[PDB]
């Protein structure tokens, strides 16, 4: 995942 | 106290689990797994947020686990560090  | 959750209302795992009512069908991680790692659904896309540190995670990939993504991105989170 990516830090949003 | 000396720490404070970004979202006290999501302090509860059951409250976090309920937030996934409209989790999208393409999002492969389970509400069970995500809520257990401190995360609740923000209502946008596959974007979740941690009740404790307030970090947000989206665009999940196959093989991603909720706890390891949480710890990778937000290693200083008190929920991560209290686990
Ligand atoms: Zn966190």
């Amino acid at each position: 995942a990516t830090a949003a | 106290g000396t720490i404070y959750p970004r979202n006290p209302a999501m302090y509860s795992e059951e409250a976090r689990l309920k937030s996934f009512q409209n989790w999208p069908d393409y999002a492969h991680l389970t509400p069970r797994e995500l809520a257990s790692a401190g995360l609740y659904y923000t209502g946008i896309g596959d974007q979740v947020q941690c009740f404790a540190c307030g970090g947000k995670l989206k665009n999940w990939e196959p093989g991603d686990r909720a706890w390891s993504e949480h710890r990778r991105h937000f290693p200083n989170c008190f929920f991560v560090l209290g686990r």
